[PDB]
């Protein structure tokens, strides 16, 4: 969770906040960005700091998403964004992708 | 069937296989479609669905009606899902998708009955849909001038067309102008949460207003609030996230004293903490104070003594809208209330709105948000007005992203049907029947428009087909004149993406329904 | 690694509009006011902020 | 005619579409329209008897057996226990009219019922309901323009209140409090004018306190330019009357201070106990002295206080009241001109409110005491005290006064008026009829139906008063055509003349405009519904 005062002071210094509940998503983000999940609020050292080509808030259809995007044609994790007119159709496409 | 001593699946597992289940699925899709047919076009009607608790809902939107229907047929649920998809991606055309998909299925039903292989039908649908989408992209009219007045007129006409099927269609020009004005204030993302929609009971539809700022209901003022002035001519607004009350310093704070002097000092320290927060707020220069957290009676009386306005428990989205309109910052701490974190509006006022008290922030020149105040005689009346305005807002947003339009009223459907028939005449013949069936199914929209309007559908369709064949692209149904007319010159304009997504979703749903050969339903746990 | 390929399902535009993104997508929103960074310098914390 | 569809497939396999579809019901098209029209007609016919000075009341009984006798249409429909969705729409329309205007809650329902009744015949003739709705909308536009045309302005000035008195009397004529007609109207007008921002701004109703106590007479209802308080003086031996009272409004209980944060005061020796006892005694003496130093005569508290403070207040000639509610504290502070003080340390002379007379009032053999804070200097808050022979007429007087206050508020918002008694309806019907002749044929039927529906209000007024409806309405319409006078209505009171301008039957223009607008919108909304899907489960 994010404290109100912490959110205030982060907004004051122009810092983007993302709150991932699931530890799996945090681990995958660490893999795909190259950062290390620090256990304290200490400022990150140079090696532990992650890097990405672009991070932004975007809307696809009617769902708001947060995108971590690499301009290079490489990376540890790549994602496939599946569109469709039905949930069942997208599930079948996901099975085909698997 | 021979009863095996130990059966394969569980007791009560029901399985339907073969052509009969496909025909039953098509019939179920038809049944779902006919529940929304009459809600199509300017002469469409509304449906009244009552839930289990007796809270009725009235709507003209196909997606809403389908959602309120407790559809349990597995094949029929695909139509509801594609209606939801069309509402999410576009926001308009939630009825056309269902009618088009059901008409596709109905047209191919006779061939299914005679043992035609469903993969052939699926391939034919894919080919026809690809061709139709390409034709829509090719023939869509675009304005390559980037003119302000022309683009605004395009937005207003698109909003008018999207609105001329609802109960606010009589005031459609007024509401379309308001919707276009509201949308043009959004900065770059056109987020829906930046367009507030307040519904206040009582009043005519023409009494609805759009405020160039932010407005919200009064939120449980404490004692001493009535001595605060209710009008400011150049206020500075202190947007805060602070609880201005006498309370425990923390939930785990314990005070240990052993002297009465220390007791008095502790009480005075609590009072001094509260008064220090209040004095910092007052010395910030602000006149209007808003907080997400509650503001106590002591703070209310303090601000009344200083001729200031306060309001606690303001909803978070309303504070975001006020921040965007005035240009401040939601401060969780009052230690640094500099001039750059304070909102500013020309006029703040609290007025009576139909039996309720609303706070009005107007005159914001840099506002990136707006608030709709909808008036009506009933809760469902205002809810349907809100749904109609949402449809118009989504249409205007999509038009803002790209200004490609096609004439409505079935003109595009006739053009696509003619093109698909012309293509089908030039193929070997097994795909020919299916592509012709697709083209014929494309004729459902103007036929349903004529049926809803009480015309003679056959004569209108014959005239439209003749006009399209002999030359003319944007000829559709003219409801008022009981005849056909050039719908492009009649300003029946809709974005091309509406029809594109409608055709794509209908084709995908039809292919998914056709591809199924067996349905197995396990017993409920 | 199979798990390195993530699938995000977003309804609305048909499967022909699907695309491959070199990164990750989270169907969520930002807590603060900043909604876009061009030269991101992510610092990941596993502890509450 | 119901149960949706039932086919079970042409192959004999089960055909289940909607959950619990075999226990649900549905109506489509003209049958649903006719059912809606029938329900609305029933509601409107029930309501139409409570229209006009000769209108009759409805006795409403709730779940717990409590009884309310009323003529207010919005209250009648709110308490009426409906199940039909269209009836709920009528109830909500009446509530909307009450919210926006405050008067005319019965006329809207009758007008909507008449409009739907005419739409029934129009549909039977074979007209699409959307065409009927469009014709109704444009006829309503014409009627609203005519209402603006024939309106008249009045003076809302304080010096001359006679037009306001006449308007309030016209509003109160249909209520049971007409036995004190002019008195009730005048107190309502004075109440609204006292608590009002002058420059056509809002009239804030939290500054009007409406209180009803049984006993006495209805004529004893009076306007108090101050605050009536259900509380009394804390000590039984305190004086029962204070003259030229200098009020001291406080929100701090007269008790030793208590920190909000969790705390513990450790007592470790006998000296600590002595210091604590001396601290308590000195805190009581200090708070009493701080109250007394400002020169105040009366102390008003919100959170009560204990015995030592009570006896110290009595001993120091300081009458006091405890446990006063927050709204009452705010009203007292507004009326007396004082400031709400959160603790004695901040109490000064300039924060003291002044009241000419503070008195405790008895109510016969009831032991019930109430406090009057009146004779303020420039009281910006007002209170209405209602008496009566039983609680039911007290509640009815409360809602009648609310209607009068709402009407005067509407007059403040807009000073244009039209003359009631059905004169406005007849003139609007005539204007719609003249407009229909120039219109193409197809919308003529809708416009004529709208005019005939508008003609129902004079018919209801004449029938309620015993006169023949059709003959009286036709004669009045013929007179209005013969001589240009939109002020001729239905002489319900049998005063001899039909000129409502002379009879001083006055209504707010915005009230009529809202009536017509809301009726038209609700009629259109009902006419656009062609399908019902009730659960039909008959659940308990
Ligand atoms: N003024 C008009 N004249 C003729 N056709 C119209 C007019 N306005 C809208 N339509 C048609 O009505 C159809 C349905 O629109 P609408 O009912 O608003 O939403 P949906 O497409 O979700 O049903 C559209 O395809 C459009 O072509
Ligand atoms: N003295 C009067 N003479 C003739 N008509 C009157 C008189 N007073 C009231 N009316 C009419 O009686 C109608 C009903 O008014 P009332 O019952 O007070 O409120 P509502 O309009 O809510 O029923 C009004 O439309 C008004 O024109
Ligand atoms: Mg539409
Ligand atoms: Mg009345």
């Amino acid at each position: 969770k994010v404290a109100d005062m912490a959110l205030h002071y982060a907004n004051k210094y122009n810092i983007m906040l993302v709150r991932l509940n699931s530890k799996w998503d945090l681990r995958r983000l660490c893999k795909t960005v190259g950062a290390t999940a620090l256990p304290r609020l200490t400022p990150p050292v140079l090696e532990e700091m992650g890097h990405c080509d672009s991070v932004y808030l975007s809307e696809v259809g009617d769902t708001q998403v947060v995108v971590f995007k690499h301009e290079k044609e490489d990376g540890a994790i790549s994602t496939i964004v599946l569109r469709g007119s039905t949930d069942n159709l997208m599930d079948d496409i996901e099975r085909a992708v698997d | 069937m021979m009863p095996t001593p130990v059966i394969l699946l569980k007791e009560g597992t029901d399985s339907s296989q073969g052509i009969p289940q496909l025909v039953s699925n098509i019939s179920a899709c038809q049944v779902i479609a006919e529940a929304v047919r009459t809600t199509l076009g300017p002469r469409g009607m509304d449906k009244l669905i009552v839930d289990g608790r007796g809270k009725a809902t009235i709507s003209n939107d196909g997606a809403t009606i389908l959602k309120l229907l407790d559809v349990v047929h597995p094949a029929a649920k695909t139509l509801v899902d594609i209606a939801k998809s069309q509402d999410a991606e576009v926001g308009d055309g939630t009825t056309s998708v269902t009618l088009l998909a059901a008409e596709f299925l109905k047209q191919v039903k006779p061939y299914v009955e005679e043992g035609l292989h469903p993969q052939i039908i699926i391939r034919a649908f894919r080919t026809a849909t690809q061709l139709a989408v390409n034709k829509i992209k090719e023939i869509a009219v675009t304005v390559k001038k980037a003119d302000k007045v022309e683009q605004r007129k395009l937005l207003e006409k698109c909003a008018m067309t999207a609105l001329s099927s609802k109960l606010i269609s009589q005031q459609k020009a007024f509401f379309a102008k308001m919707v276009v004005d509201a949308v043009m204030m959004l900065d770059d993302l056109l987020q829906l949460k930046m367009i507030g929609i307040k519904k206040v009971q009582g009043g005519a539809l023409e009494d609805s207003q759009l405020v160039a700022g932010v407005a919200f209901k009064k939120t449980f003022s404490y004692a001493g609030f009535e001595m605060q002035p209710k009008k400011y001519h150049n206020p500075k607004i202190a947007l805060l996230n602070v609880e201005l009350e006498l309370k425990a310093e923390k939930d785990n704070a314990e005070i240990r004293v052993h002297t009465v002097e220390d007791y008095q000092a502790i009480v005075d320290a609590e009072w001094n903490i509260l008064y220090d927060k209040l004095e910092k707020i007052h010395h910030s220069g602000a006149k209007v104070v808003l907080s997400k957290l509650p503001i106590g009676d002591v703070a209310t009386q303090y601000f009344a003594d200083r001729d200031m306005f306060c309001a606690g428990r303001v909803p978070e989205e309303d504070l975001k809208r006020t921040m965007m309109a005035c240009g401040g910052s939601i401060q969780t701490s009052v230690n640094a209330l500099s001039a750059d974190v304070l909102g500013r509006c020309q006029v703040f006022e609290e007025t009576q709105i139909g039996g309720e008290r609303y706070n009005f922030f107007t005159g914001c020149p840099k506002a990136k948000t707006c608030t709709f105040i909808l008036r009506g005689g009933a809760e469902q009346f205002m809810e349907e007005t809100e749904r109609s305005l949402h449809d118009a807002i989504m249409i205007v947003r999509r038009a803002i992203k790209n200004d490609s339009v096609v004439a409505g009223g079935g003109a595009i459907e006739m053009e696509l049907s003619k093109y698909l028939r012309d293509y089908s005449r030039t193929i070997p013949g097994k795909q020919q029947l299916l592509i012709g069936a697709y083209a014929k199914a494309l004729e459902i929209i103007p036929r349903q428009l004529c049926d809803n309007a009480g015309f003679d559908a056959t004569n209108i369709l014959n005239k439209l087909r003749a006009r399209h064949a002999q030359g003319g692209t944007w000829y559709g149904v003219d409801i008022n004149n009981e005849d056909i007319a050039d719908n492009f010159e009649a300003f029946v304009w809709e974005p091309a993406m509406v029809r594109i997504n409608a055709l794509t979703a209908a084709s995908e749903a039809a292919c998914l329904i056709v591809s199924v050969d067996e349905t197995i339903k396990n017993p409920r746990s | 690694n199979v798990d390195n390929i993530r699938v995000c399902k977003i309804l609305g535009s048909g499967i022909s509009s699907s695309s491959v993104l070199h990164g990750m997508v989270f169907k969520k929103e930002t807590e603060g006011d900043v909604t876009s960074v061009k030269d991101a310098k992510i610092a990941v914390y596993s502890c509450p902020f | 005619a119901s149960m949706g569809t039932l086919a079970f497939d042409e192959y004999g396999r089960p055909f289940l579409i909607i959950k619990d579809q075999d226990r649900k019901s549905r109506l489509m098209g003209l049958e649903a329209l006719k059912s809606h029209i029938m329900a609305a007609k029933a509601v409107a016919n029930t309501m139409r008897t409570s229209l006009g000075p000769n209108g009759l009341d409805k006795m409403m009984v709730d779940k717990d057996g409590d009884v309310t006798v009323t003529n207010d249409g919005a209250t009648i429909l709110s308490m009426m226990d409906v199940d039909h969705q269209i009836a709920k729409l009528m109830v909500e329309l009446s509530k909307s009219q009450d919210d926006e205007i405050g008067d005319g809650t019965t006329g809207v329902v009758v007008l909507a019922g008449a409009l739907l009744e005419e739409a029934e015949q129009l549909l039977d003739r074979g007209i699409h309901p959307i065409r009927i709705a469009d014709g109704y909308e444009q006829a309503a536009r014409v009627a609203i323009e005519h209402l603006d045309k024939i309106s008249d302005s009045v003076l809302v000035d304080i010096k001359d209140t006679e037009p306001l008195i006449q308007t309030a009397k016209t509003t109160l004529g249909s209520k049971v409090v007409n036995s004190c007609h002019r008195q009730m109207a005048e107190i309502a007008v004075n109440a609204v004018l006292t608590v009002a921002d002058m420059e056509r701004r809002d009239v804030d109703f939290e500054l009007i306190k409406v209180e009803g106590k049984v006993g006495g007479r209805l004529e004893d209802t009076k306007l108090i330019k101050g605050v009536i308080v259900d509380k009394d003086f804390s000590h039984p031996q305190m004086p029962k009357k204070v003259e030229d009272a200098k009020i001291a409004i406080l929100t701090c209980p007269f008790e030793p201070p208590k920190p909000k944060t969790k705390h513990k005061l450790d007592v470790t020796s006998v000296e600590d106990y002595k210091a604590l006892q001396k601290y308590e005694k000195e805190k009581f003496e200090e708070m009493i002295q701080q109250i007394k130093e400002t020169g105040a005569n009366l102390a008003i508290c919100q959170w009560g206080f204990d015995d030592e403070a009570n006896h110290l207040l009595l001993q120091n000639n300081l009458p006091a009241v405890r446990w006063v509610g927050g709204p009452e504290i705010e009203l007292i502070a507004i009326a007396t001109g004082g400031r709400i003080v959160p603790r004695f340390s901040e109490l000064t002379a300039e924060k003291l409110g002044f009241a000419g007379l503070v008195q405790e009032i008895s109510f016969g053999t009831t032991k019930d005491k109430m406090l009057v804070i009146e004779q303020c200097k420039n009281s910006r808050a007002v209170t209405i005290f209602i008496r009566g022979g039983n609680k039911m007429i007290i509640e009815e007087a409360k809602r009648s006064l609310h209607d009068a206050l709402c009407v005067i508020r509407n007059l403040i918002r807009d000073n244009r008026v039209v003359y009631g008694g059905g004169a406005a309806e007849i003139s609007c019907a005539l204007a719609v009829s003249q407009e229909a002749d120039k219109c193409p044929t197809l919308e003529q039927y809708a416009m004529r139906a709208f005019a005939d529906a508008l003609e129902v209000i004079p018919m209801a007024l004449s029938e309620n008063s015993g006169m023949n409806p059709i003959q009286t309405m036709t004669e009045v319409r013929a007179r209005q055509v013969k001589e240009m006078n939109p002020a001729l209505g239905i002489d319900c009171l049998h005063k001899g003349t039909n000129d409502m301008k002379q009879q001083h039957v006055i209504e707010t223009l915005i009230g009529k405009k809202q009536q017509i607008s809301l009726a038209t919108q609700m009629v259109r909304m009902i006419l656009k519904i062609d399908d019902i899907r009730k659960p039909g489960e008959s659940e308990e």
